[PDB]
């Protein structure tokens, strides 16, 4: 935000701190002394920003962050480790960028209790009704790869999935329940799509206000003698919204069932999305001007250069901390 | 010498295309030395 306030009438606007315009840049018409992309680095800045944002953005709801340091808070690390189960390593693409992930399950205790009750019922039903062969080891391996081991047999449906970045293990995010999931059997690729609202906090707070108003009205009526959906409500503020889509690759057959079971009934979210699409304000698509004039944009160029220098200076320490 | 061939390429009161403007910028860029303060 503290970036230099661009001089009036520049042929670009500063979007996310960088020079961009809605229309495709016409350098040849607009620039007399264009600095090279090497000189500008705008492309570099954009790429670093993109990757970092993908590491830290709002795409998935955050749920756990490593606490910024005989404090017992150390003892909670193994507890948080055990509250999730450990699962195998998978690749993700974010726009032009790609990332890698290991998978972790969030232990739904109701599924554990119901599994114990189901085993009780099945046992009671059964009681009421009443060298070594390596090929068998290969069969067991394949069965455990496409059928389910005990932890997978309990967590088939309603299991909870946590995402973590293998290049940034500090943050954990929820897999979107309000998402469309397609499992490509031929390519082993999974595409996830969801709509995201930039002022969602505004909508949630107005939703809370409406809930309070309805509760007050019900209390007033009671003094004499609910699937509240903010997106349906006529007084909901305009969502600034974006539709998003992402592809996963590298997930194995057994995990697909867990994932496929985990997401919400499709028609309901489809109708919700259609409402969002009527009421939403779509994010406008714009084009970055990677080339800047060395004379009119000298301040902007140097500012970008300085910020890049600081970013790189910090980035070395990140691995030096490992 | 090659610029003279380039000069003959220049528009001659016809219907010529934008690509000339690239050469124009090439000549314009020659105006002064580039005061690039900090190397990228």
């Amino acid at each position: 935000a503290s970036r230099a306030k661009l001089a009036t009438n520049r042929p670009f606007e500063i979007v996310a701190g960088l020079p961009a315009s809605v229309e495709l840049p016409n350098y040849n018409s607009s620039l007399t002394h264009p600095q090279s992309i090497k000189n500008s680095g705008v492309l570099y800045d954009s790429l670093v920003s993109s990757r970092r944002t993908w590491v830290q953005g709002e795409m998935f709801e955050l749920y756990w962050r490593r606490p910024k340091k005989e404090s017992p808070t150390s003892g909670t690390i193994p507890l948080i480790r055990d509250k999730m189960q450990k699962m195998c390593d998978c690749v993700m693409s974010g726009g032009p960028h790609t990332f890698k992930v290991r998978l972790f399950i969030l232990k739904n205790d109701k599924i554990e209790q119901k599994w114990q009750d189901e085993q009780e019922l099945k046992k009671k039903e059964k009681e009421l009704k009443r060298p070594k062969r390596k090929r068998r080891k290969n069969a067991i391996k394949e069965d455990k790869d496409m059928q389910l081991t005990a932890f997978q047999q309990k967590y088939v449906q309603g299991a909870e999935i946590i995402l973590e970045y293998l290049e940034f293990t500090h943050s954990r995010y929820y897999l979107p329940k309000k998402s469309v999931v397609e499992f490509l059997e031929d390519t082993d690729e999974i595409i996830i799509s969801w709509i995201v609202i930039h002022n969602s906090k505004e909508i949630e707070k107005f939703k809370t206000k409406k809930i309070k108003a309805k509760l007050k009205a019900d209390q007033k009526l009671n003094k004499e003698d609910v699937s509240f959906n903010p997106l349906f409500e006529a007084d909901c503020p305009t969502p600034l919204y974006t539709p998003m889509t992402m592809k996963l690759s590298g997930i194995h057959k057994r995990f697909n069932q867990i994932i496929r079971n985990s997401v919400s009934p499709m028609e309901e979210v489809v109708k919700e999305m259609e409402k969002i699409l009527q009421i939403g304000t779509r994010l406008s698509g714009y084009n970055l001007w990677y080339q800047l004039d060395g004379y009119d944009d000298e301040a902007l160029s140097e500012s970008l250069r300085f910020e890049l220098n600081e970013w790189e200076h910090a980035m070395r320490s990140r691995r030096h901390k490992r | 010498s090659l610029d003279l061939s380039a000069l003959a390429n220049f528009p001659s009161f016809g219907e010529y295309d934008k690509k000339i403007v690239h050469q124009i910028n090439t000549e314009i860029n020659k105006d002064l030395e580039i005061k690039i303060k900090t190397q990228p």
